[PDB]
């Protein structure tokens, strides 16, 4: 059975590792060249509208470690250095016209991989562009000297080495020297005494080096010129401007202190790291800076260094001479932990979060002119200051990009009523971790929302006048009345609107220039602009059944099937036909297509009946209610719908199908979709100015034609009811959509299709949920590390309150009454959370189709849940247990662990509530719980233990030890158990039903650092890996299941590839309806990826010389060999890298000739074989 | 061979060995953005203070030899 795979990627990884800013296009705008993992981005903030656009996005194949901007003088463009995992250095050049990141220079040094001693991990560049040094973390310095041609094009030299034995480099800084030697600090530590020294005292007492390397450009060499040590151990370094401005040196950030120490005659001067009043924090730990950001002007400049805690101070530095005086910090704001920060021109600041979603900010304010305390270096203690923490007082809001980083579990499942499978993602860090809901499609902006009472049932939009341009009313059709609204900028409830629904309504629309028509079963209301009612009886006790409205139109069908027609004089008032034509059968629907501007009347006329068919009617008075063409249908009609873009009759059926037919005097040709488990209705509705119809079944699709090529686009958005056009002024071109019990006021405004997320705050980080069957509902369990529980806060803020008054003060100070009132948002402040051996676990009961939570169960102090189930035992009845396997008092590094526990509750009220039923202790940490018939699997430690139901205790009814290290995971199909270790890959174990006695029948060949798993079919399982690799293990068809270097059996590994981010969460689903099943991953970057197999050896062949002749023609960017990327740790077995494939399209058009003549095909060909793929396993919504 | 940090021989002590492949594992993970990513997830710590952590094992692990 030979399984090929094909990688693809879906959602692209989500997660910052950098960014920079500059002149990338070389003009006057800035922009933000972020970099992902493995994907390099160019970002572009607008100073209008404050929205970050990404203007490219170019996948690397390769591990990004470092990331730097320059310009050479004079020059009007940044070019972008690249450090990376390749034993080479790049320089790049974005271009505009081309939209593609032109690499300038690319230079071999090294071995591949993120070494120790090979280049690429610091790099750092002389602010005048001249020189760039790229260096390893020890051992190795490189430094390149940068000067332009004649033509004025990047060159770039030989390399300089620098190196020095035994050195350990903390981080590596360009000192901005006025156009002298180029100066690059940097922090050191040489150990070679601490490895010659068995009594660790020369371990002690080391501490790191300032040094400054020279690169002589007149002698053309680099020499070790300066060099300090440092009183404590630094982090990182800020370049200070020198030259014409500011003074020349470097900051360096260190444990609770920072420090500028320009060399020369330049004294250290030292500033204390501000604190915040009342720390719930431990005070044992210490305070670091995690990042800054850098603003230079020709007047000042200014630094933005924030904390752990995510506290941006506004550093600046006074001086004299030469000289600097004094450090001087100020309280900026606080913002999430940024892995980095941009401050641009025109007021703007770009925080890219180290985890979760990403921010943009205007500047409003620079942080002074307030009357917050400013802390200087000069200022003596001896005690540190302190301050207070305020909400964004100096920042703005102004956009908000959603990251997925980091997804740490993922069931892809169809909990909602739509149809389509929604990714449910528990990701997040810490207090701004959460649930996310995930549907791809098109992004829905609610403009607004209120709920109605009863159960509507419709809805329109009606214009007061025909040259408004703008919506008058909303009008919402329950079963016993209608309301009325206006949209007077407040929408306010209306009555002498003149429709007066004390019946339910079929109809509103504008018929004259500015005349109303109410269509309801009790017969028609017409409203003139002048407020005179027209009324219209139904004829004897009949109802009318359905209508059709138009410009100068109005259809109805009564019961029995009558047809009555009226038609507008010019007049501007109605009149009724001569006749009235009888149907084969009642009507279920009908559709009446606008008037033609030049026109006075549509001629066809759409009617759907009970008998299974739709009949087109002409209403032209030479043949008046005259039958044009009939059609047969697969069932019966629910609605219809004529437009243009040429013209076309829609069906939408009472089962979930939809059809579009092309009309004229005759109806002929036809195509059709299951949209079904819904009669699809069908809406006008107003599209980047053009006429789209929108279908509703079990989601709400968008059909519209795009260059002569339509488009059947569903929404992110759940099931709706009903919805109608809609333009106001607060949403010019948007959609009234009423759903069940609820009116929305949406918008349509991105046009391509996306994951799109809903999210469900939570409060730590979630490590697992799983999927009641009969509630639907979700059991996570939140852990995190250096926690408190909410016990544990209220009496630490307490006790802290009470040694307040302790200090004897003139007693008469309650500053308690200020402290325990404000918590402070934990999501945007940080949590206050401290400790080695402190943790916080919670487990909760979470609705899916909401945001509300069910249940919520706070654990104790030192207790972190890893493991959770729902399940039912044999001996008891159907009740639901849900066991939550805990761990007490874990010191992480070095690991300890005192025991563990494992909480069993009964879930009673459908999945509603937890209550507490026994709490069983161990010995171990047990990380792995699964129900294995009519019992439960538990894995604690590097145990295995077969578990039943007790009314004590959950009993221990087996045992194995035999396993390696330590159980990670479990998952059993029926019979067997596969066991996922630490560190030893998979243990295949049989459980004896006879004896209760766990046997080991095969292992692996490979030791796996596995992180999760999902069986494939009873002999393979697919796995994921530590260190960001997948593959698929297999066993061998002979293998003997009853059996009693480790085991006699071995498990062959038939797939190995790289992905290159580390994936949690493997999952075999079907995408779509009608496709087929992927191995869809998510990863802990915030990517959601899937793995493909082929139908055909000639498909796999194809491909296959396509990812060859890609590899040659379009090598990745950042001198990474693919093959070598993809077999980064095991060779590459069995899998084509999709993402290079689609490259295809990126490629010169000369290469796309080259590559497809070679294949025997041209460059389309090639792309919608490639859009074949996406088309059967994912999403295409492509509609011929 | 024997200019390459990390290279062993015949005279290799298991301190030696465990003391190379332990820094070669801390470069990895100051390299490895998922990996930093996983460890700085397991432990609540920023990504900046587990690097630094990380660099503060470089000359300390296995602790002093024999
Ligand atoms: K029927």
């Amino acid at each position: 059975v030979d399984m090929f795979l094909y990688n693809l990627t879906l959602q692209r990884a989500t997660g910052i590792s950098f960014a920079i800013h500059g002149n990338f296009s070389g003009t006057k705008q800035q922009e933000i060249v972020v970099s992902r993992g493995k994907i390099l981005e160019l970002l572009r903030p607008d100073p209008n509208t404050g929205k970050v656009h990404t203007l490219l996005t170019v996948e690397v194949f390769g591990v990004i470690r470092s990331l730097m901007a320059f310009r050479l003088t004079g020059g009007t463009k940044d070019y972008i250095v690249v450090g990376s995992d390749s034993g080479r250095i790049v320089i790049l050049e974005y271009q505009p016209s081309k939209n593609m990141f032109e690499k300038i220079h690319q230079e071999t040094f090294g071995k591949s991989g993120c070494r120790r001693i090979v280049p690429g991990q610091f790099l750092a560049v002389d602010p005048k562009g001249r020189a760039v040094m790229i260096s390893a973390i020890e051992k190795q310095k490189l430094v390149y000297i940068l000067n332009r041609d004649a033509a004025a094009r990047l060159t770039i030299s030989s390399p300089l080495e620098a190196h020095k034995a035994n050195t350990l480099v903390y981080h590596v800084v360009g000192v901005d020297v006025g156009f002298e030697n180029p100066m690059f600090a940097c922090l050191e530590m040489d150990y070679e005494e601490a490895d010659n020294d068995p009594t660790g005292e020369a371990a002690a007492n080391t501490q790191q080096t300032l040094t400054f390397y020279e690169l002589d450009l007149g002698l053309n060499h680099v020499v070790r010129k300066y060099s300090e040590p440092l009183e404590e151990h630094g982090n990182f370094l800020i370049t200070v401007p020198g030259g014409s401005d500011g003074p020349s040196g470097v900051l360096i950030c260190s444990e609770n202190y920072i420090t500028y120490k320009n060399f020369g005659d330049q004294p250290d001067i030292r500033c204390p790291i501000p604190r915040r009043r009342n720390d719930l924090d431990d005070p044992e730990r210490g305070m670091i800076f995690v990042c800054s950001a850098t603003h230079k002007t020709k007047s000042m400049f200014f630094f933005l260094a924030q904390t752990e805690q995510g506290d941006i101070f506004k550093i600046t530095l006074e001086t004299d001479e030469d000289m600097v005086t004094e450090i001087r910090l100020k309280y900026f704001d606080t913002v999430p932990v940024a892995a980095a920060m941009c401050v641009l021109k025109t007021g703007f600041l770009f925080v890219a979060s180290e985890f979760g979603n990403h921010y943009l900010y205007q500047i409003a304010h620079l942080g002074d002119d307030d009357e917050e305390p400013e802390f200087s270096s000069a200022m003596p203690l001896e005690d540190t200051f302190f301050f207070q923490p305020r909400p964004l007082k100096n920042l703005v809001l102004v956009d908000e990009l959603d990251s997925l980083s980091p997804i740490l579990f993922c069931q892809i499942a169809d909990l909602a009523n739509e149809d389509t499978p929604q990714l449910y993602v528990a990701c997040g860090r810490g207090p701004r971790s959460s649930l996310r809901v995930l549907r791809h499609g098109l992004e829905v902006s609610e403009m607004a929302v209120s709920e109605l009472p009863g159960n509507p049932n419709a809805v329109w939009t009606v214009r007061r006048h025909i040259e408004d341009e703008f919506d008058a009313y909303i009008i919402v059709s329950f079963v016993n009345a209608t309301l009325v609204l206006s949209i007077g900028e407040t929408v306010e409830e209306v009555t002498d609107s003149g429709f007066l629904g004390t019946t339910p309504t079929l109809s509103c629309s504008l018929l004259g220039d500015d005349a109303l028509v109410q269509v309801y079963p009790d017969g028609i209301r017409h409203i003139r602009a002048d407020k005179r009612v027209n009324e219209w009886k139904t004829p004897g006790k009949k109802t009318i059944v359905k209508c059709a409205v138009n410009q100068r139109q109005v259809v109805i069908a009564l019961t029995g099937g009558e047809l009555v027609y009226f038609e507008m004089d010019p007049s501007g008032q109605l009149n009724e036909y001569t006749e009235r034509k009888e149907m084969s059968a009642d009507v279920v629907c009908m559709s009446l297509a606008n008037v033609p501007p030049g026109e006075q009347r549509s001629r066809f006329l759409a009617v759907g009946l009970v008998d299974n068919t739709v009949r087109i009617i002409s209403l032209d008075p030479s043949d008046c209610l005259q039958p044009l063409s009939m059609q047969a249908l697969p069932a019966q009609p629910e609605s219809l719908c004529i437009v243009e873009m040429f013209l076309y009759l829609n069906i939408g059926l009472q089962n979930g199908v939809l059809l579009r037919t092309v009309l004229d005097p005759v109806t002929g040709d036809l195509s059709d979709t299951r949209t079904g488990s819904r009669p699809v209705k069908l809406f006008r509705v107003r599209m980047q100015g053009q006429e789209a119809v929108l279908a509703m079944s079990s989601r709400s699709w968008l059909s519209y034609s795009y260059q002569s090529r339509f488009h059947l686009t569903p929404l992110s958005y759940e099931t709706l009811e009903f919805a109608s056009g809609f333009a106001s002024e607060q949403c010019p071109e948007g959609i009234v959509a009423i759903s069940t019990n609820t009116l929305r006021i949406l918008a349509l405004e991105k046009l391509g299709a996306v994951f799109n997320q809903v999210a469900f705050p939570l409060q730590y980080t979630p490590r697992k949920f799983v999927i009641h069957p009969e509630s639907n509902n979700l059991i996570i369990i939140e852990t995190d590390h250096n926690a408190y529980t909410e016990a544990t806060k209220a009496q630490r803020k307490q006790q802290m309150a009470e040694e307040m008054v302790e200090a004897a003060g003139e007693l008469a100070a309650e500053m308690a009454a200020a402290f325990l009132n404000e918590n402070l948002p934990e999501s945007i402040f940080g949590a206050p959370k401290a400790g080695n051996g402190q943790w916080a676990s919670v487990i909760r009961v979470m609705n899916p189709i909401q945001g509300n939570t069910l249940d919520l169960v706070q654990l104790e102090q030192n207790e972190a849940a890893f493991s959770v189930a729902v399940c039912r035992f044999s001996n008891t009845g159907e009740d639901w247990y849900v066991l939550v396997g805990v761990a007490k008092d874990l010191i992480l590094n070095p690991r300890s662990v005192a025991g563990g526990f494992v909480y069993t509750y009964k879930l009673v009220n459908n999945g509603e509530k937890l209550e507490f039923l026994h709490k069983t202790p161990v010995e171990e940490v047990p990380a792995a719980i699964a129900p294995f018939q009519g019992r439960v699997l538990i894995g604690v430690g590097k145990l295995l233990r077969v578990y039943d139901l007790g009314k004590k205790k959950l009993l221990r009814k087996c045992e194995n030890k035999h396993i390696a290290n330590y159980i990670s995971g479990i998952q059993t199909i029926g019979h067997r158990v596969i066991v996922s270790d630490v560190q030893e890959s998979f243990i295949w174990v049989r459980y004896k039903r006879n004896e209760n006695q766990l046997i080991i029948f095969a292992d692996d060949t490979y030791p796996r650092w596995v992180t999760t798993a999902s069986l494939l079919d009873y002999d393979t399982v697919a796995g994921a890996d530590k260190f960001g690799n997948i593959c698929v293990v297999r066993l061998p068809p002979n293998t003997n299941d009853e059996v009693d270097n480790g085991a006699s059996q071995k498990a062959e590994v038939i797939m190995n590839y790289h992905v290159g981010e580390t994936v949690l969460s493997l999952q075999k689903t079907t995408l779509i309806p009608g496709g087929s099943e992927s191995l869809v991953y998510t990863t802990l970057s915030g990517g959601i990826g899937i793995l493909v197999p082929f139908t055909s050896h000639e498909d796999h062949d194809f491909f296959q010389h396509v990812e060859m002749h890609l590899r040659s023609e379009h090598p990745p960017l950042c001198g990474r060999d693919h093959l070598s990327f993809r077999s980064y740790y095991f060779p590459v077995k069995n899998v084509i890298d999709g993402d290079l494939c689609e490259q295809f399209n990126s490629m010169e058009p000369n290469k796309q000739k080259n590559v497809s003549e070679e294949l025997d095909r041209t460059p389309p060909e090639v792309s919608k074989k490639l859009e074949d793929i996406r088309t059967r396993y994912a999403f295409d919504y492509k509609d011929d | 061979q024997s200019k390459y940090i990390g290279t062993g021989h015949a005279d290799t002590t298991k301190w030696e060995w465990l003391v190379n492949q332990h820094r070669d594992s801390y470069c990895s993970y100051m390299g490895h953005f998922d990996l930093l990513n996983y460890f700085a997830i397991a432990e609540n710590e920023s990504k900046a203070r587990v690097r630094f952590n990380l660099m503060e094992k470089m000359l300390q692990p296995c602790g002093p030899p024999a």
